[PDB]
């Protein structure tokens, strides 16, 4: 009875442990795609400045 | 007791020449390991010395891949400390001494080089275990632990799977059976607390799966060897 309890908690506990490494992998994603985006409006500026120039 | 003299005299014959004994081991290993350990179960003089003189004549250098033919049954058989026990025991035959005398020096010339990490595949490779002692000494699980999670873990792989089958096989529930696997889930346990890095293998691997499943059983050491498991997992 106990047994198989401790055994769905894990499974449960593997799928939180597995969430939070997928939240983890996302947010670095979600962060590199944020980041890029920012990175993208500095270059076209630049690009805007340079060919002015 | 006519026919048992009559066959060891067959066999003997048959090992006289090389390469028929030599073909005869390979063979018949698991024979030669029964014909070993009746020489010592045995009490008549005439067929312990047959059977000393067939083991020898396995044994002989003249037989292809003798040494090596030696070395596996001194693993696999036991052959050491039976012949270690019949050179302290007595026999009422100049030539079964000799022969005695002969086998004990080979089987301690096969140990030599022996070792207990070489100890511990054997039993692995022949998907026994009884609770060996290099299964209960820490300094074996110490020293081989670095070598267990070599070749990509395949002792771990291994004795994985052997777990695997054993809880496969385990509806039996047989005393050989339930020592068997006490004795993997001893292991496993203990090359999974010692160099943790096997635990993510074992895992995919489905091993702690079956390790959990294996709670179930109705034996009262593999239930205390399944918590034992599970404490070294994520208990405490």
């Amino acid at each position: 009875n106990g047994i198989a309890t401790l055994l769905q908690a894990e499974k449960e506990a593997h799928e939180i442990v597995s969430k939070a490494r997928k939240y983890r992998q996302d947010k670095l994603k979600q962060a590199k795609t944020d980041a890029a985006k920012e990175i993208d409006s500095y270059k076209i500026q630049k690009d805007k400045e340079l060919k002015e120039f | 007791i006519q026919l048992q003299y009559h066959s060891l005299l067959l066999i003997w014959l048959l090992t006289f020449n090389p390469v028929f004994a030599n073909e005869l081991v390979q063979k018949y290993l698991s024979d030669f390991l029964d014909l070993l350990k009746l020489v010592k179960i045995t009490i008549k003089e005439k067929v312990s010395r047959l059977c000393i003189s067939i083991i020898l004549q396995c044994c002989s250098t003249r037989v292809k891949q003798h040494k090596k033919v030696i070395k596996q049954l001194l693993l696999l058989g036991n052959a050491l400390p039976t012949v270690q026990s019949l050179s302290e025991r007595k026999y009422s035959d100049e030539e079964l001494r000799q022969d005695i005398s002969n086998l004990k020096e080979i089987l301690e010339n096969e140990y030599q080089e022996l070792t207990s990490f070489d100890e511990y595949v054997a039993e692995l490779d022949s998907k026994l275990l009884c609770w060996s002692p290099p299964h209960v000494d820490n300094g074996f699980w110490s020293d081989n632990i670095d070598e267990f999670k070599k070749d990509n873990y395949k002792i771990f792989r291994q004795l994985i799977e052997l777990l695997q089958a054993k809880v496969r096989n385990g509806d039996v529930n047989a005393k050989q059976e339930k020592i068997i696997i006490q004795v993997a889930l001893n292991d496993i346990t203990h090359v999974v607390e010692l160099l943790p890095e096997s635990i993510d293998v074992l895992d995919k691997t489905g091993g702690k799966a079956d390790i959990m499943e294996l709670l179930n059983h109705s034996d009262s050491r593999v239930k205390y060897e399944a918590l034992k498991a599970t404490q070294a997992i994520i208990g405490y």
